[PDB]
């Protein structure tokens, strides 16, 4: 089973953008990453996007200030993925 | 690469309320029950989807007010639902995809107005489809048959019983 992320962290919360940081895993199995995020409490994520396996770094954009959102970051293999790695943030 | 999710339902399976009305739509409306594809983690205090403010504006559009209960503080959120093509149906206002979604659907099934209402909602990220339905009252209370009604709807897209909801109601956040 694919392994999760396990030090994503925040940085640089401002009112409407949130930095995600971690550190690349390192298995040629690993295809990229996929982010999705969801404000707490809503059925359907608002933003997902992906970055290649070579990224440990992306900034979640136009978001709105004091909402907690639910950020989770996915390893992705060539037909798998992991559990989400999820951790929730608010902005500021 | 290939999405892992339920997929989501054919349009002839998301019926529209035959001869929706705008303007009865209009208003405050309380979440009741709540379904849909996205795998939610198991949360021993998890965040609440309170009830949904839709004003109908002059040009025809919905100004939606999502209100939210997290960590025991009421929350709004501002969307714009413009109509689709035919009437009951929406998008979601014009926003930035990547990473955004591409696109947007909102699809009002059942509704009478002052009582009860069930919309459809999807989002789409390029491969990857996201939907949900919602049960609505004007109150937090409604009948067993309408709430048994939407079982019965959200089953008939594809969803467990597990991802089929009715939260329970906060004392809090409208009043």
């Amino acid at each position: 089973e694919v392994p999760q992320l396990t030090d994503l962290s925040f940085v640089d919360i401002t009112d409407s953008s949130i930095g995600l940081r971690w550190t690349p895993l390192n298995s040629s199995t690993i295809i990229g990453y996929r982010i999705t995020v969801v404000a707490a409490g809503e059925g359907i994520p608002i933003f997902e996007d992906f970055v290649d396996s070579s990224v440990g770094y992306y900034t979640v954009t136009g978001l709105e200030p004091g909402i907690d959102y639910d950020i989770s970051v996915i390893t992705l293999i060539n037909g798998g993925e992991s559990a989400p790695t999820t951790l929730t943030q608010q902005t500021a | 690469s290939t999405s892992d999710l339920i997929p989501a339902p054919p349009l002839s399976k998301v019926p529209l309320q035959q001869n929706f009305q705008d303007n009865q739509f209009h208003g405050k409306w309380y979440v009741v029950g709540r379904a849909g594809n996205m795998r939610l983690r198991e949360d021993k205090d998890p965040a609440k989807m309170v009830a949904t403010i839709y004003e109908l504006k002059e040009d025809k559009s919905y100004n939606v007010t999502k209100v939210m209960f997290q960590r025991k503080k009421c929350k709004y959120m501002i969307n714009t639902f413009v109509p689709g093509s035919q009437p009951g149906e929406f998008t979601l206002g014009a926003i930035k995809s990547p990473p955004g979604p591409t696109s947007t659907l909102v699809r009002v099934v059942s509704t009478n107005y002052n009582q009860h209402a069930m919309v459809f909602f999807k989002h789409v990220f390029q491969n990857r489809e996201y939907f949900h339905i919602t049960l609505y009252g004007r109150t937090k209370e409604l009948t067993s048959e309408l709430k048994e009604n939407f079982i019965r709807f959200s089953k008939s897209l594809g969803l467990p019983e597990n991802h089929i909801v009715f939260p329970v109601p906060i004392d809090q956040c409208i009043d």
